[PDB]
RNA sequence: CUUUCU
RNA sequence: GUGGGAGAGGGUGGUGGAAUUCCCGGAGUAGCGGUGAAAUGCGCAGAUACCGGGAGGAACGCCGAUGGCGAAGGCAGCCACCUGGUCCACCCGUGACGCUGAGGCGCGAAAGCGUGGGGAGCAAACCGGAUUAGAUACCCGGGUAGUCCACGCCCUAAACGAUGCGCGCUAGGUCUCUGGGUCUCCUGGGGGCCGAAGCUAACGCGUUAAGCGCGCCGCCUGGGGAGUACGGCCGCAAGGC
């Protein structure tokens, strides 16, 4: 289904632009630091194209993870 | 000019002489190059998501410039100089676009 | 680029008349100044083709212009390349 | 003989082969197993029943270091992954956790003919 | 695996 | 002109992590690899699998699309500088200044050429294994040019939407990207699908025309011989026109 609740619903109103925001970033990426698809994130062409931007500029900044073990399997 | 955001990452092992010292030639640096402080955050330590040079964590600054745009590359070529500091980023200001309010 | 300042000044230098936006000599003015700029660029960047498009355009709605003008008031033609320093 | 108890285990499965190497809470290696160790010699070789095999014998022989608690490392999919975590699960090795940490290029080599033909 | 000709 | 907007459009520099190869160290033994089976191959000078360190080259996962940008070729990690195109709103300025375009000049994937540099992975040729009646192949193991960079040359292509450019006119419906608005929809630009009229040999096209008209360019005139001969022009050559 993927219809696990979209991650922008549960979320208040924050900015988009904002590559520091580790709480709310942290937000879109899996159980790996993989960049949620928009049926996840909930977000729009534009707004999810940016986001993608502030994720990846996090990571460079060692903010944000590049990519996760996964726990289970 | 034009209005930039300079992030900048240090060894998490400074005593409070060394990293005392290193903002010393970063505020030098700056003014050296026509950085004109707007206003300045410092997180310090966080934990990183990996980790940087061994380290494990590492010492965050930020910077709100407003400088010669056709200087912006040579003023971080002189900021990665430093060998704490481990991490350069500087980025052109921009409207903080809300999403979800 | 072109600061908002460094376009103004050049309409005004140029402009037949107050409020004079669009002329032929305004016109002429603000493409030999984008012309200029640009040719400065590529004087480097010289494997910049994609950028050199866009010269041969502004040269050609330019010289289009004068044309144009040289046609109309052969006066306000010398006048206008003595001035921008046009032809050489 | 060292005495070690806690530990990693890491199976490292492909199409054509499966080969557990148990070692100690920080990386070097205790004993390892893989198709070829025990009989099977070529096809069988990959074959999840040898994954079994394998991860048995990677356990028994790291039981002799006086193994029990494990933490499983699963590296690529392949012939009997899914398998080998199994045998450990029983053996006598208590699993704690399993992970897939199987590596993956950000688009790095140009693979071999053999693996194109992909984008 | 391949596996021609009529 | 003023005010905004989106974008892998282009150029120079810088930089981030994933992985592969190699080298060093540890721990650890008897195999690893590979296939339909195998073998060549690598491994006790200790390989494979595991951990830590280093070097180097090349590409840039998720986001990513059914998406976007460019005139085309084509363009995707991030950052900054330089820079092209383009769209919307206000309707403010000039006042037909327009369209097309033989020749010209420029651009032009890949392979290829010249000088120099670089070389991790991949890999024409080539050296081997296997398969086969044979195998100058498919499969397996190696591997040189090359693929990378610079400067210069080459100028071709299923260089494709196989659909030249510009303008006007002719139902709608739906999905989408981007701008404006009185923002459960209206309006402008762009990408898709279904479809009125109409068009078509049919397939299909159908406001993104292949419909109705006007302007200008290129081109076709049965198949083979043949993109060959010859001549001329261009090219270092291969070869191109
Ligand atoms: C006319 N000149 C030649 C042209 C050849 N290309 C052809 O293979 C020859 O012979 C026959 O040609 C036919 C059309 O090309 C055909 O397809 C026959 O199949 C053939 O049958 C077998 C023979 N026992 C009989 O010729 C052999 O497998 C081959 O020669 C095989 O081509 O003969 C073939 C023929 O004579
Ligand atoms: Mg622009
Ligand atoms: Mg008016
Ligand atoms: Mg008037
Ligand atoms: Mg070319
Ligand atoms: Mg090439
Ligand atoms: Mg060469
Ligand atoms: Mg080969
Ligand atoms: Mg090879
Ligand atoms: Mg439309
Ligand atoms: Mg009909
Ligand atoms: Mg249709
Ligand atoms: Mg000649």
């Amino acid at each position: 289904p993927s219809r696990k609740a979209k991650v922008k619903a549960t979320l208040g109103e924050f900015d988009l632009r904002d590559y520091r925001n580790v709480e709310v970033l942290k937000r879109f990426l899996s159980e790996t630091g993989k960049i949620l698809p928009r049926r996840r994130t909930g977000l729009s062409g534009k707004e999810q194209r940016i986001l993608a931007k502030t994720i990846k500029r996090a990571r460079i900044l060692g903010l944000l993870p590049f990519t996760e073990k996964l726990v289970r399997k | 000019m034009r209005r930039y955001e300079v992030n900048i990452v240090l060894n998490p092992n400074l005593d409070q002489s060394q990293l005392a010292l290193e903002k010393e030639i970063i505020q030098r640096a700056l003014e050296n190059y026509g950085a004109r402080v707007e206003k300045v955050e410092e997180l310090g330590l966080r934990r990183l998501a990996y980790p940087i040079a061994k380290d494990p964590q590492g010492y965050f600054l930020w910077y709100q410039v407003e400088m010669p745009e056709d200087r912006v590359n040579d003023l971080a070529r002189e900021l990665r100089i430093r060998d704490n500091v481990r991490r350069v980023m500087v980025v052109k200001s921009q409207e903080p676009f809300l999403a979800n309010a | 680029p072109i600061t908002k300042e460094e376009k103004q000044k050049v309409i005004q230098e140029f402009a037949r008349f107050p409020g004079d936006t669009g002329s032929t000599e305004v016109q002429v003015a603000l493409l030999t100044l984008r012309i200029n700029r640009l040719s400065e660029h590529l004087k480097v960047h010289k494997k910049d083709h994609h950028s050199h498009r866009g010269l041969l355009m502004m040269v050609g709605q330019r010289r289009r212009l004068l044309r144009y003008l040289q046609r109309e008031d052969p006066e306000r033609y010398r006048a206008l390349i003595e001035k921008l320093g046009i032809r050489g | 003989k060292r005495q070690v108890a806690s530990g990693r285990a890491y199976i490292h499965a492909s199409y054509n082969n499966t080969i557990v190497t148990i070692t100690d809470p920080d990386g070097n290696p205790i004993t390892w197993s893989s198709g070829g160790v025990i009989g099977y010699k070529g096809s069988r070789k990959g074959t999840p029943y040898a994954a079994q095999l394998a991860a048995l014998d990677a356990a028994k022989k790291a039981m002799a270091y006086g193994m029990q608690s494990v933490d499983v490392i699963v590296r690529g999919t392949g012939a009997g992954r899914e398998q080998a975590i199994r045998a450990l699960q029983a053996s006598g090795l208590q699993v704690k956790s399993i992970v897939d940490d199987t590596p993956v290029p950000h688009n790095g080599c140009r693979p071999k003919k053999k693996f194109r033909k992909a984008s």
